[PDB]
């Protein structure tokens, strides 16, 4: 929906309150979305490296 | 996690603790002839 | 055991380094400057020259 970024996900167990759209922590980085199609919260990490 | 990373030391927290028992053996049995 | 704040020096030191990975992963999100911080929109939405 706009927000593009690079990474692997997997299902998550957060609860969104019923109208934010993703989520970040710290620093805003963003680390969960929501599917605007099954309306689920997906979890971000990024691809391996070092 | 952006391009930075983390090393673990070494020596893990055994080791570390397996020479604080051992100075604190030999100080307690030897005096300080161990030295 | 009761007393709480007796290791004042080592707790200082995590704070200091923790405070200045902070403050360095979140100056990745300043302009200085240009029409925007983040790089793939500055790619996708203007002349490469
Ligand atoms: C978006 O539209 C699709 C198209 O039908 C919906 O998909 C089905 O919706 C029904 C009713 O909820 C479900 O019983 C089916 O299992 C869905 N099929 C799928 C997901 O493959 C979808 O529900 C719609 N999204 C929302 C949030 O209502």
């Amino acid at each position: 929906n706009g927000l593009t970024g690079t990474g692997v996900l997997t299902e998550s167990n957060k609860k969104f309150l019923p109208f934010q759209q993703f989520g970040r922590d710290i620093a805003d980085t963003t680390d969960a979305v929501r599917d605007p199609q099954t309306l689920e919260i997906l979890d971000i990490t990024p691809c391996s490296f070092g | 996690f952006n391009g930075l990373t983390v090393l673990p030391p070494l020596l893990t927290d055994e080791m570390i603790a397996q020479y604080t028992s051992a100075l604190l053996a030999g100080t307690i049995t030897s005096g300080w002839t161990f030295g | 055991s009761s007393t709480a704040s007796a290791l004042g020096k080592l707790q200082d030191v995590v704070n200091q380094n923790a405070q200045a990975l902070n403050t360095l992963v979140k100056q990745l999100s300043s302009n200085f400057g240009a029409i925007s911080s983040v790089l793939n929109d500055i790619l996708s939405r203007l002349d490469p020259p």
